[PDB]
């Protein structure tokens, strides 16, 4: 068609109509969010991990929906830039492989990268093993692991005292990574995968663009081992993505079913069935 | 009420209590001896658990040093135009091998840390059993001295009563003779 003016007006009117429908669709989801996740996490606790590129509003939305599900958030641990860049790998492993490991607790000896080892030790400190034979970590023992990782600049956490044990975990990232920040994808994907066996399930949640390499969600989906260990959400920036974090966390705690959700590359569906 | 038959029966009841306290002193002395032995075995176990911990701590110290020594070779190796192209070519050729050497040393180090972790828990359990053994030896020693003081108290009461019975029997035989002589 060579009617360029009438094409611009028609396309502007189509785009504006879809924007209105989309605002209403997102408002529908906010208003029924508590109905969707009703009793999804009753009696259960979640520990939240967040990366430097994660958005405050996503963490707050996940934490609000956890509460709507009848669940509690034990703490929000921020993984510092010193951890995710992976340039302090040996300093990290010298802290993890020290007497800070609670007495009698055993570190995994399979993967020795700093991401896997940090998630393994923080899984011991902050999560409850689905296996009753595994040790129950004391409050003083958990605080020791946390203070050592905070003095060495790997983590930041709220609240600073009396953090309880959690059933499951969410690791929240931002969107797409710049190629120069590619180390952050692998370190956080391995970090998230090592938390999976230490509790009742880990979900790795990212904003739009996280399903593209080199982001953690994409690194997870492309690695057969990690894609089988943790669940992922690639659109935590949107309300359907935030609701799916809780619905897929429910699936992990009750049955251990792993899925890859959202609108991006490698997502098997938008949400759980 | 003040008859010699009643006084004799009073000595017999007091002496039965004294016999019972003597029997408790002997039984509690055996408990102190048994507890004394339990303390020495628990203290030996705690000293053996400290040796297992020291051995595992040394092994951790060695594993950490082997990682540091591998990193020192890789760092010193990295440290002229055609010579610098050759250093980079050699380092890039051996890169994946250096990673595999390091992964092997890191895994070995975690395995030593896990052995030390188990040993730390065994040392804490052995110390708790040694402290619980001492708590029992102390509770048995204190119970023995309490029965020993009740025994000493009863032995003096039995001596007092037997001295009265002996004096009354001596007075009875003397009074019988003064009456019999008249």
């Amino acid at each position: 068609k060579r009617d360029l003016y009438t094409q611009i007006d028609r396309l502007t009117d189509q785009r504006d109509a879809l924007r209105e429908k989309l605002s209403a669709a997102d408002n529908f989801d906010i208003q029924v969010g508590s109905r969707i996740v009703h009793d999804a996490l009753v009696g259960k606790s979640v520990v939240i991990f967040r990366t430097p590129d994660a958005h405050d509003d996503d963490i707050a939305a996940v934490s609000k929906i956890v509460g709507q599900a009848g669940g509690a958030v034990t703490a929000t641990v921020s993984l510092t830039q010193e951890f995710v860049e992976a340039n302090s790998a040996e300093k990290l492993r010298s802290v993890v492989n020290s007497s800070i490991l609670p007495a009698g607790s055993q570190l995994s000896t399979k993967l020795v990268d700093q991401g896997s080892q940090a998630g393994d030790l923080l899984g011991i400190a902050l999560l409850s093993n689905a296996d009753p034979a595994a040790p129950t970590v004391e409050q003083a023992q958990r605080d020791t692991v946390l203070a050592a990782l905070r003095e060495t600049g790997f983590i930041t956490y709220q609240p600073r005292d009396r953090i309880g044990t959690a059933n499951a975990t969410v690791v929240v990232t931002g969107g797409a990574l710049s190629t120069d920040a590619g180390n952050q994808g692998v370190s956080v994907a391995r970090f998230a995968a090592a938390l999976a066996p230490r509790g009742s399930g880990t979900l790795l949640a990212g904003r739009d663009g996280s399903a593209n390499r080199p982001a953690a969600v994409a690194v997870t989906r492309a690695d057969a081992d990690m894609a089988a260990e943790i669940s992922t959400v690639d659109d935590i920036d949107a309300e359907p993505g935030r609701i799916t974090v809780i619905l897929a966390l429910h699936d992990l705690i009750n049955g251990g079913h792993v899925g890859h959700y959202g609108t991006g590359h490698g997502a098997m569906s938008v949400t759980v069935s | 009420t003040d008859t010699i038959a009643a006084l004799i029966a009073d000595v017999a009841k007091a002496n039965q209590r004294l016999q019972d306290l003597s029997d408790e002193v002997q039984a509690e002395q055996e408990s102190v001896n048994k507890a004394m032995v339990d303390v020495e075995t628990a203290r030996d176990n705690a000293a053996a658990a400290e040796d297992d911990l020291e051995v595992s701590q040394r092994a951790v110290k060695d594993a950490n040093a082997a990682i540091a020594a591998a990193q020192h070779r890789f760092d010193t190796f990295a440290a002229s135009p055609d010579e610098i192209i050759a250093t980079v070519t050699a380092a890039k050729t051996l890169s994946a091998s250096s990673q595999a050497v390091m992964a092997n040393l890191q895994r070995a180090r975690t395995e030593r840390v896990n052995t030390e972790s188990a040993a730390r828990l065994a040392k804490q359990k052995a110390d708790k059993a040694a402290a619980d053994a001492k708590a029992s030896q102390d509770a048995a020693v204190a119970a023995l001295t309490e029965t020993r003081r009740k025994f000493d108290e009863q032995r003096e009461e039995v001596q007092r009563l037997a001295a009265e019975r002996d004096a009354a029997q001596a007075r009875l035989q003397a009074a019988r003779l003064v009456a019999w002589s008249s």
